[PDB]
């Protein structure tokens, strides 16, 4: 439900 | 055993901004030198709007089985916890018990404080030497 980079933080 | 084809696992990365996070995945294949594991994420997608779950080939070091699920009605203050956030498991510590079965959890790298319900949390366990270990 999301790409890997919209899972990363900041 | 958790490496076997079709077995449900959790996987992590060391690319910066990813260290400390565990994503749910399913094993597709494994090397029988390389010792690699081929996996398909459950909630992470290949790119964009996303119809295809992301597939990845990771070293066996970044793969662990899924931690046993527990019946949990409440966490106590300063409990070390995993929070399901942005489709990934993040480790933090309960820094305030709120009303309505809710909790404040403090995370690091980067420093942050988030609110979670009880259902979004589980006990933090590291997979060490084929054993689940609480801190």
């Amino acid at each position: 439900a999301r790409t890997k980079q919209t899972a990363r933080k900041s | 055993s958790h490496i076997a084809k079709g077995s449900i696992v959790e996987v992590t990365s060391d690319e910066e901004g990813f260290k400390g996070v565990w994503f749910e995945a399913t094993v597709l294949g494994a090397s029988s030198k390389s010792k690699e594991v081929w996996v398909e994420y459950k909630s992470i997608v290949a790119e964009e709007n996303g119809s295809e779950p992301l597939k990845e080939v990771l070293h066996v070091s970044f793969i662990r089985p899924v931690p046993p699920v527990e019946k949990i009605e409440r966490f106590e203050l300063y409990d070390v916890v995993d929070a399901f956030h942005k489709d990934g498991w993040w480790t933090g510590v309960v820094t305030r018990v709120m009303e309505d079965s809710r909790y404040q959890v403090t995370f690091d790298n980067p420093p942050d404080e988030l609110e979670f319900g009880v259902s979004e949390l589980r006990f933090h366990q590291k997979w060490v030497k084929g054993k689940w270990v609480r801190p």
